[PDB]
């Protein structure tokens, strides 16, 4: 139902829980890197420029 | 199963002999229905809508 | 419309079946979002049947890419038309040119 | 011919004009190129890919 | 520490005007000016058309016979219709026309707070002698951009499928530009002017917009669990017959909690409830593990 | 790319500019001089740093 | 068509002269206009008194050498610019540097007057080398409503009035319930210690409100 509360609950479970990001041509180990999730309004993944 | 049997007799619900296969809008897509077409096997009775 | 063009987009738009092209020159008897009826000039017209060219425009319908394919009349009620002129634009076409 | 058609439009030869940040309102150092580009939307739309 | 004020407001058109401010100290023309540009573009009252119910139209993707415009084109045209209201936050208008010829914005029925700034504005054309279009144009007032997609969450029975929702274009402002020129008042070292040249649709006066802009700007400176959930569901969730629902609502029974308190005796004493209705209510309540004469003691908490 | 052009345009010098040759107590009033439009971002200047 | 006022603040300040204040709710695009307009006003225009000019006891010029001090006169002038002075109803006050000795002249080595207040006794004016090293001078303050450099006085010390040393605003996404995106406006300031950053913000934007007192 996506009741308004669950979102805040998600903000709890996301905080210290890292996620893994990966691209298609994986060569060196840096091809997969862990980040900390920041909730975003949109369907696109925001990826730090320096990476 | 047992717990389900208790559940049903407590709440008095007839479990249907029919499963729901209904076609529903895919998750996330939102639009307006502009057309409906019904194909029927030759010889089978056409429903009301058709 | 392309603001910066080539001069090919007209040919690409027209030669492809997306746009609705006049079969014979004349004047437009009726202009609807549904259909367009053109009264043929006598010179281009055949002796029998008299007749007017009625173009039934394709409206909103499923494309192969799950996009929309729809036609709109580019002509106005009682307008001069010439043989091989655009009567209606298809999707992504402007006045006989190609707008992608 | 392009610059010559820019003269007829009252706009500079450089094709670059002054632009001001909509945030601080201050001018941007150096002229920036502004114009009209024909841009297409390919169908890779994110609500599909996601 | 001289504070600014306004001077000659030059109206060059129904569309746009240049508002000016004389007493501006060093560098303040920019500080005030851009900040004013921001609020001007962003936050302003607007009356843009929201809901439109047309004649024979179920959806915006059809074409009505007798009009060369597609329905979606007609909605998109309506969205560009500029109107101004006074006492009403939301008014509904009625458009009617027939015969061969263009249907403009002056062809609508004129209401008390209705002011049409562009009477020549084209809603749609008419191609046939006998072809007629009637529509209710529901115009409400708001701020910012409210697309039609986010408009449905609340929902609450927008069932009249003939009603097509359109994106909210609320904002008088089109283009705002501010230029500071040195302004020499009789005696003073050096002061600046503020020439704000704005662009509007005519639905807002320059002095009004320029006023509210700085009004909001300064306005920002003001700081610088027991019991069943099912008991609070509306009676419509019980899915009773129209008659029973209306009867219950007429007896001040709007929720399930209100109904489960009543007894058979009390309900039969009502002017409109027969044995059939009571049978129905007892049936639907029993079907969900509820009944009449249920006590919950503590109606209501908060 | 963008960032390195940023630091490049920042850290750089032209022959003559606003505030050329002057002196400042530290980076604070250097930035304070630049942001007020008094001093050019790139200008030859002696400043006290720690 | 009612509006949105903020509802969540939390001034997180480091030490005393430094402060980082934050505001969560804020309508879209309001964070930038507010942050920027307040920054412009904070930097370019502000009340305060430090140093305009100081007479030289040893020489008549900013270019010379003092017996007993290796610091150039301009160097000591910069040091004087970094001196925090908060004065009372007295509009222009003058102090004296009377002191001598084998050690540096601090801000506590200046003469004490009635309406004068120095916030930093540890402040270094100049050093004093061996022996007696004759030194003492008179320091004149002044007021301004913005920043006025030494060259701007046409008819010398750079006058640093605005207490603000550094001002920055960072705008980040603000999440409130069912409202999609809002602004979060974080103002971070550093001052000279004369006026505290907290009120400094208030009076700063108060200038803004006074500028708007003719409209709303």
């Amino acid at each position: 139902r996506e009741e308004a509360v669950v979102w805040d609950i998600l903000d709890e479970v996301i905080r210290e829980h890292p996620v893994l990001l990966n691209r298609a041509p994986t060569l060196h180990r840096l091809g997969i890197q862990a980040f900390e999730p920041v909730l975003i309004e949109g369907k696109a993944i925001q990826l730090h420029p320096l990476v | 199963t047992p717990e389900e049997k208790l559940l049903r007799a407590i709440f008095g619900e007839k479990a249907s002999d029919v499963k729901d296969s209904s076609l529903r809008v895919p998750n996330g897509v939102s639009g307006t229905v502009i057309d409906v077409q019904v194909f029927t096997r030759d010889g089978v009775e056409k429903d009301k809508r058709a | 419309k392309p603001l910066v063009g080539t001069g090919m987009e007209r040919a690409v738009a027209v030669d492809s079946g997306v746009t609705a092209v006049a079969k014979r020159g004349g004047v437009v008897q009726y202009v609807d979002a549904s259909r367009i009826v053109i009264k043929v000039n006598e010179d281009e017209m055949y002796p029998g049947e008299a007749g007017i060219d009625i173009y039934n425009l394709t409206k909103y319908t499923r494309s192969n890419q799950n996009t929309c394919i729809n036609q709109m009349p580019c002509v106005s009620l009682g307008e001069p038309v010439e043989r091989g002129d655009v009567l209606a634009d298809g999707p992504s076409t402007d006045l006989g040119e190609l707008a992608l | 011919e392009i610059k010559e058609l820019l003269k007829l439009g009252d706009l500079p030869t450089s094709g670059q004009i002054r632009l001001y940040d909509g945030r601080t309102g201050e001018q941007f150092e150096r002229p920036v190129t502004v114009g009209y580009m024909y841009m297409l939307k390919l169908n890779h739309l994110v609500d599909d890919k996601m | 520490f001289l504070k600014p004020r306004l001077v000659d407001i030059e109206q060059v058109s129904s569309t746009h005007a240049k508002v000016t401010l004389e007493p501006l100290e060093r560098g303040f023309g920019h500080t005030l000016g851009n900040a004013l540009r921001r609020i001007l573009l962003s936050s302003m009252p607007g009356c843009a058309v929201t809901e439109v119910e047309i004649d024979g139209v179920l959806h915006e993707y059809s074409t009505k016979e007798g009009v060369q415009e597609d329905i979606l084109e007609i909605l998109l045209n309506l969205k560009g219709l500029a109107v101004r209201v006074q006492g009403k936050d939301e008014v509904i208008l009625t458009l009617n026309k027939s015969g061969i010829g263009p249907v403009t914005a002056a062809d609508i029925t004129h209401d008390g707070d209705v002011e049409i700034v562009k009477p020549q504005h084209v809603i749609c054309h008419l191609t046939d002698e006998n072809a007629s279009i009637s529509m209710r144009i529901k115009v409400q007032r708001g701020r910012g951009y409210v697309p039609a997609s986010t408009r449905i969450h609340s929902e609450e029975d927008e069932r009249p499928i003939g009603r097509l929702l359109v994106d909210a274009c609320y904002s008088p402002v089109e283009r705002i530009a501010y230029n500071v020129e040195a302004a020499r008042v009789e005696q003073r070292t050096d002061l600046d002017k503020l020439v704000i040249e704005m662009e509007t649709n005519g639905t807002i006066d320059p002095e009004e917009a320029i006023r509210r802009a700085a009004t909001i700007l300064a306005e920002q400176l003001e700081a610088f669990p027991e019991f069943d959930p099912i008991l609070l569901r509306p009676v419509d969730d019980l899915e009773l017959t129209v008659r029973s629902a209306n009867c219950l609502k007429a007896e001040a029974i709007h929720y399930i909690g209100d109904l489960v308190q009543r007894t058979e005796v009390e309900l039969l004493k009502t002017p409109n409830l027969g044995k059939k209705s009571l049978t129905e209510i007892k049936d639907v309540l029993a079907s969900r593990g509820l009944s009449l004469g249920m006590r919950l003691e503590n109606w209501p908490p908060a | 790319q963008d960032v390195v052009l940023g630091l490049y345009y920042m850290t750089r010098d032209c022959v003559n500019a606003k505030g050329e040759g002057m002196v400042l107590t530290g980076p604070k009033e250097a930035e304070r001089l630049y942001r007020s439009g008094l001093a050019s971002l790139h200008a030859r200047v002696k400043v006290r740093i720690t």
